[PDB]
């Protein structure tokens, strides 16, 4: 999980990786309430990482999140 | 008896866990004790009333476990009490065991809650099956109890949920048999009101303040009106003696609903139009021209091209197959040429352009080529070259937004695609592209054709090799 975190905390790569990750997670959103702790913990952590990336660079990542909220 | 009363009263409390406890207690009394048959026969009405109340009173934004428990218990009870049922037991005397239960279940077919209506119709069907009978036979005596109240008031003044329930009840009733609901003046007035409601605008319907739930209500009402009008269109007595433009008006409303922004409305209108086209087998020229005019109006300028209009064109192509003409694909290709600017494309690179609007419009344009008539086999070279050039400008290999529609179009003419590729076996680009296409999980038709014609593939390759060139 350190690799997505590293890519999302860098000004150069954060927007594109955030877009790719959100596009991927929107297809899995139905697995959040799966009752299998292993399955849901990772998805929740990935969503939180994307949201923190949005918070870090507001002037660039807001438009990435806008079409998904 | 006291224990049963406690369980039944638990179902009426306002806490959901008490309701669940009541339903579970009734289930335990039914399927784990065996107090006898007369006991259940004497408790059945109270049990049914309590379970139906649990279904009615649960808030719809909480978890659905309690309602499911109530429905399962009701299923078990109905299975138990109809063990040796007979048609004489279900119908009123010319006392019957199940006539009162049948009447009570019939009385809930127009409820404002959709789960209640679903449960009631499921239970009525389950009872009818066990007695080797038809639903209309059981429901004929009690038809007035539903029909009379609905015809009394004007449908326009009622709240949304009541209207939806009433229309759904009438729609279900008019499917049991061909003469269940006569085409009298009340039904005609109701159908005209439904047509007016379906043709109306959101602002006129109490206004659309952009609120989520008002929009949901309006969409549901439109779907119900479309369904009832579609069912009425199947009767030859509807709109015939009038000789007025009633059926044309219904078709126009269907077409107008096909071009909406709501997916459920699109699906309902699609089903209705499919049924109409299948039944009619012919179409007056003026009506189809009126239906087609808005679609062709929006495909004349590249500056105002939108994804929505191309989606409308795709739906229309799917509906009317042998009605369109070639030379629209050429116009679409010209529009694509106009939109794709070298400076715009140069700027678009360096960014994750999957979210750009112009790229989405171009992808929507490419998405239409697998819906065009059979004669569209002559555009293969044009589209392949266009996509390759676009990808070259954007510096993309193996991936782009335009690959999926292109694959969908290519998987329809495997013979032509394979012949075209084998005609260009001395170029790396085309072989690489075909190999990339073959590796997508959805290219089974092309894989089958290639597995069949491996012999021809090897023959052409061997001819090239024996020719003795540098390539």
């Amino acid at each position: 999980l350190h690799i997505p975190q590293f890519f999302l905390a860098s000004e150069a790569t954060s927007p594109s990786f955030c877009g790719i990750l959100l596009r991927f997670l929107m297809e899995r959103i139905e697995d959040v309430g799966s009752a299998d702790i292993k399955k849901s913990s990772i998805l929740l952590r990935l969503f939180k990482l994307a949201f923190m990336a949005v918070t870090l660079f507001a002037n660039q990542n807001e438009q990435v999140l806008l079409p998904h909220v | 008896s006291s224990l049963a009363s406690t369980f039944c009263h638990g179902c009426y409390e306002e806490e959901w866990f008490t309701k669940q406890g009541g339903a579970l207690g009734i289930q335990t009394l039914l399927t784990e004790i065996d107090l006898g048959d007369l006991w259940v026969a004497a408790k059945q009405i109270e049990f049914v009333r309590a379970l139906m109340y649990v279904v009615k009173d649960m808030p719809q934004d909480l978890p659905e476990k309690t309602r499911r428990t109530a429905q399962v218990t009701l299923e078990q009870l109905l299975a138990r009490i109809t063990r040796n049922a007979k048609k004489q037991d279900c119908l009123p005397p010319p006392p019957p065991r199940l006539a009162q239960l049948v009447m009570m279940l019939n009385s809930e077919l127009a409820h404002m809650n959709r789960h209640v209506r679903a449960t009631a119709r499921r239970s009525i069907e389950a009872i009818a099956a066990a007695a080797q009978a038809e639903v209309w036979e059981l429901l004929e005596p009690h038809k007035k109890h539903i029909l009379g109240p609905i015809y009394a008031k004007p449908l326009r003044a009622l709240p949304f949920a009541i209207q939806i329930g009433y229309i759904d009840a009438v729609t279900y009733y008019m499917s049991l048999k061909r003469d269940f609901v006569p085409f009298d003046e009340n039904l005609n007035r109701l159908l005209m009101e439904s047509l007016a409601l379906a043709d109306a605008s959101d602002e006129s319907l109490a206004g659309k303040t952009l609120e989520f739930r008002t929009h949901d209500f309006i969409v549901n009402l439109r779907v119900s009106c479309i369904k009832i009008l579609s069912r009425a269109m199947s009767f030859e007595e509807f709109g015939s003696g009038s000789n007025n433009p009633t059926r044309p008006k219904v078709v126009s409303v269907f077409f107008k609903c096909l071009y909406s922004d709501s997916q459920p409305t699109i699906d309902a209108a699609n089903d209705a139009l499919k049924a109409v086209l299948q039944h009619t087998t012919k179409l007056p020229k003026d009506l189809l021209q009126s239906g087609l005019r808005p679609v062709l109006a929006s495909l004349q300028d590249a500056k105002r091209l939108t994804v929505h209009s191309l989606d409308n064109l795709g739906r229309l192509l799917r509906l009317l197959t042998t009605y369109f003409k070639v030379e629209i694909g050429t116009r679409l290709l010209e529009h694509v040429k106009q939109i794709a600017d070298p400076n715009f494309l140069q700027q678009l690179s360096f960014t994750f352009f999957e979210q750009n609007n112009a790229m989405k419009v171009i992808a929507a344009v490419f998405n239409i080529f697998h819906l065009l008539p059979d004669a569209a086999r002559q555009f293969k070279e044009r589209v392949i070259d266009n996509v390759l050039d676009l990808e070259q400008k954007l510096r993309r290999t193996h991936h782009s937004p335009f690959r999926l529609p292109l694959y969908k179009y290519l998987n329809k003419y495997p013979s032509d695609i394979w012949a075209f590729t084998l005609q260009k076996l001395e170029d790396l680009r085309y072989g690489r592209f075909l190999a990339q296409v073959l590796r997508h999980p959805d290219s089974q038709v092309l894989r089958d054709y290639g597995a069949a014609n491996v012999e021809f593939i090897i023959k052409t390759c061997n001819t090239v090799v024996v020719s003795g060139k540098e390539t």
